[PDB]
């Protein structure tokens, strides 16, 4: 991602001679015999970029067709997002049809199992939660925001939900069930990620948070737990209890203690910012092993968050320390993804001028770690859990406060 | 730094989270 037109300061579809005119201008702005402040410099090699582009007209072609094609990819991902939006899916399967096999990983709003549907002979991963530690809670509503929005949503590294219905006792969600394993316990196995490694990884994350930035929703619980690893070592996410759809600012103080941006921990309000505040925590777990602010409590950990003071560990190149720098910065007028150039300042850094953005959308890449694949519905790169059965009360409880389901 | 820290916090494990 570059954009042209910006940096010299023209509308598309400009002329020619305007983009000269635009050139000579931003040129003289930042040219070093002129103006020192430190940021100048790069800002007059990208005036130059723009102009290379922009003039010869065979690269202004190739520049404005994927500009083009940009423009009705997010207009029908857009399209695709809003029909479904209004038009969910309910009820479209029963419990009876499914035979439940392992738990997967057990939380506090219920348990994921491996399932085999019987009829179609495939392996899902269900999740079960209980409508009555839910009420409890006052978050039916992360939890109706967490169905309306995983059908809906389509991308290669969002998880699929296959079918989902409710019965009297809990709520169920059936989805692709990702063998792989959670990278937390890869994460937690080594230690560390390399470098490299962890590139990669953030690579999908930065356009799946582009994607569903540009559907106007915020994710909120990026964390390890939270990401599964598919066959193709690619990465599903698979946890949207916490995301919202938002127009300007929302409130609610929830997702993970080690990665609430500070401005959820003050009473301030906040908006898809916190999702690349998020990623930088991320990716510091990810390349140090342990995330930059924790605590025996997790008041200390907002204490930590707050100060806006890192370490960074002795290995750690020093473009990571100078792209966490940004993602973790406490103003919100210069952390990354929330500047004038958004996600390109993000997809355009040091850190990642060795990642072609493109393949890993396409997921042609080669991944560098990919889970021993042991025959379908395998369950060994999961941890073991103590298996409670699913009771079904004869009288429907909560009924109302889960209508929409 | 501090990854010996970080097993002493006790928050190692799947972290839950908060839902204010
Ligand atoms: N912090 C809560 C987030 N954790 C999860 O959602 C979990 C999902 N697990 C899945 N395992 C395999 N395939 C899957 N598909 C969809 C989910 C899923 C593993 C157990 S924990």
């Amino acid at each position: 991602g570059k954009d042209y037109y910006q940096t010299l300061g023209l509308a598309r579809g400009a002329s020619d001679e305007e983009i000269k005119r635009a050139y000579r201008r931003q040129a003289l702005r930042y040219h070093p015999d002129k103006n020192k402040e430190p940021g100048a410099e790069e800002k007059f090699k990208e005036i130059a970029e723009a102009y290379d582009v922009l003039s010869d007209p065979r690269k202004r072609e190739i520049f404005d067709r994927y500009g083009e094609e940009v423009k009705e990819f997010l207009a029908k991902a857009k399209e695709d997002f809003l029909k479904k939006w209004e038009s969910p899916a309910q009820n479209t399967a029963h419990l009876d049809q499914f035979e439940r096999i392992k738990t997967l990983g057990t939380g506090s709003f219920g348990r994921v199992m491996l399932v085999k549907h019987k009829e179609t002979g495939n392996h899902y991963a269900m999740k079960i939660l209980d409508k009555q530690k839910v009420v409890k809670l006052k978050q039916i509503e992360h939890t109706l925001n967490e169905k309306r929005i995983l059908q809906a949503v389509n991308f290669p590294f969002l998880v699929k939900l296959e079918f989902s219905f409710k019965d009297n006792s809990n709520l169920y969600m059936v989805m692709e069930y990702v063998p792989g394993g959670e990278m937390f316990s890869h994460l937690r196995r080594i230690g560390r990620f390399s470098e490299p490694h962890a590139r990669f990884y953030a690579a999908q994350i930065v356009l799946t948070f582009e994607y569903l930035h540009s559907l106007d929703l915020i994710y909120r619980d990026l964390k390890p737990e939270n990401l599964l690893i598919d066959q193709q070592g690619y990465i599903q996410v698979t946890d949207f209890g916490f995301a919202k759809r938002v127009k300007g600012r929302t409130w609610t103080l929830c997702g993970t203690p080690e990665y609430l941006a500070p401005e959820i921990i003050l009473s301030k309000g906040y908006n898809k910012a916190v999702d690349w505040w998020a990623l930088g925590v991320l990716i510091y777990e990810m390349a140090a092993g342990y995330p930059p602010f924790f605590a025996d409590q997790p008041i200390q950990i907002y204490e930590k968050i707050v100060s806006g003071k890192v370490r960074f560990p002795s290995h750690f190149s020093s473009d990571l320390k100078d792209l966490l720098r940004n993602l973790l910065q406490v103003d919100l007028t210069k952390r990354f993804g929330n500047l004038k150039n958004g996600v390109n300042d993000i997809k355009n850094h040091k850190w990642f001028a060795t990642t072609d953005w493109i393949a890993i959308y396409q997921r042609k890449v080669e991944a560098p770690f990919i889970p021993k694949f042991k025959g379908p519905g395998d369950t060994s790169n999961f941890d073991d859990y103590e298996e409670e059965e699913i009771r079904v009360s004869i009288n429907e409880k909560c009924g109302k406060e889960f209508s929409e389901f | 730094t501090t990854y010996a820290d970080f097993i002493a916090s006790g928050r190692t494990g799947r972290r839950n989270a908060i839902h204010d």
